[PDB]
């Protein structure tokens, strides 16, 4: 019906608002990102992780809700030539979005393990090149048992660079099975 | 009728799986089909755009096709085969993907395409929309397998791979 | 010091005597051990900043205890101490559930327990985190047939293992 049309404009209009709320979740954790790779003190970079966190989880909940709603419209444009591209149109934006960040977290991984190299260089003086580039790499590496040395507390530095390795592929790993789902046609 | 490529699809669909991808070698499993498409390829110019009057005895009916390795779905592979009389396939040659470096578009020929591994490979499909079809399934595969990069893209339009500019020329190999 | 171990038994018998005691409609778990422990009410998962205000920590207990019927079924709590003077559960997690635990280097007093969350504990001292673990894990080994938890940062001397019994025990 004709009430049963400014419904679907009223679930492109919510899809939108996330959508575009989405964009600029994923632009300031890119923002985030930029900062973390420059010699900032430690009061605020925790603040900066902070921040990261939360955004990262913001993320989290709007690509669930945007999976759900996008869905949503698309079998109600199962039956109707225009309702189908409508939330086609929003798909294909949802997806490009899911893109962008992927990209980043890519620029920000590679980044964050020649970050963690050089961090790595001075707790092991040894090792290098052959050695210290699977060090870093593949969970879990040789973080066991390098407690020779009980300076002292920068020592588990590169534990929370190498973790934030682990959550960003993580990350990563959900915005690809994400990816895969929106590109399955779901019918009912 | 434009529905016959998708009936023939399906129908080699089977016909590569059934032969070159559900048995066993000798001996790991075999691996996973992803996609495929029936190429063309011009022998005496194989690297390049052929020019206008080659007759057809220097075309080939090739077939590309995607897999993956059945304990790794990070290493896909590109295969290459030809149809036998018997009516099953055989494929010729194997590419990593890894190996992908460019892939370029003909900006004259709707069918052709040009992909760049160790050497360059000019190909064209059989209609200007399984071109489409089958580099954004590539493309996508390669974003997907390798954490978010890009071979070297070349007179596509990239809102196709869900880019822009600057998420290209950011997750760009070069 | 003196007072801590009597600290921690008028702790014990009024945990046993509000919790573990009279049967409530089966009988009551068997205490075995306990300890003090302080939760952040906005950082739960993760290690808080120092400047976290004194208004978000919480003096919460970490109590195990065992079902009278099977030794093997150890159960955590996390206890409240109320301006009632009484002991009240709120979270129960099974032994099984226990997957990682691990050591805060910076801070002496701090550990991780991985159940189905993350959680961030801190205790009173550093010598009362090294003998809640050592604890805990001597039961999980106890429990689960030999095996341990993914520990991190932890010296297995203590728990007597080394570099070479620990990747044959772990239960990834």
């Amino acid at each position: 019906s004709h009430m049963d049309f400014v419904a679907f404009m009223n679930k492109i209009n919510s899809i939108n608002a996330n959508l575009s709320r989405y964009e600029n979740i994923i632009n300031q954790i890119d923002a985030q990102h930029k900062d973390l790779l420059t010699q900032v003190s430690e009061e605020q970079e925790m603040e900066l992780r902070r921040s990261l966190d939360d955004y990262i989880s913001q993320a989290t909940d709007l690509q669930y809700q945007l999976k759900a709603d996008i869905k949503d419209a698309q079998r109600d444009g199962l039956h109707d030539s225009n309702k189908q591209a409508q939330a086609e149109n929003c798909r294909q934006k949802f997806l490009k979005l899911i893109q962008d960040y992927r990209i980043i977290d890519s620029n920000y991984k590679e980044e964050s393990k020649e970050q963690a190299k050089r961090q790595y260089t001075i707790i092991q003086p040894e090792a290098t090149d052959e050695e210290v580039e699977a060090a870093i790499n593949d969970v879990n590496g040789q973080q066991i048992f390098s407690q020779a040395l009980l300076a002292k507390t920068a020592l588990a530095e590169v534990q929370a660079r190498h973790q934030e390795l682990l959550k960003l592929e993580k990350t990563m790993a959900e915005l690809t099975q994400l990816f895969n789902d929106m590109e399955e046609l779901v019918i009912e | 009728m434009s529905n016959f490529l998708a009936e023939q699809y399906e129908r080699d669909r089977k016909a590569i799986i059934n032969c070159c991808f559900s048995r066993p070698d000798h001996g790991e499993p075999p691996n996973n089909y992803i996609t495929h498409v029936r190429i063309i390829e011009d022998s005496k110019f194989p690297s390049s755009r052929p020019p206008p009057d080659s007759k057809l005895e220097n075309k080939k009916k090739r077939l590309l096709i995607l897999s993956a390795k059945p304990n790794n779905a990070k290493l896909i592979q590109i295969h290459k085969a030809r149809e036998n009389s018997d009516g099953s396939f055989q494929i010729g040659r194997t590419w990593q993907l890894t190996e992908l470096v460019r892939v370029e578009k003909d900006l004259e020929i709707s069918e052709g395409f040009i992909l760049t591994m160790s050497k360059k490979y000019y190909w064209e499909t059989n209609s200007a929309k399984e071109r489409t079809v089958f580099i954004k399934s590539l493309i996508t595969l390669y974003i997907q397998t390798f954490e978010g990069h890009v071979p070297e893209l070349v007179n596509w339009d990239l809102s196709l791979f869900y880019l822009d500019e600057r998420s290209y020329q950011r997750a760009v190999i070069t």
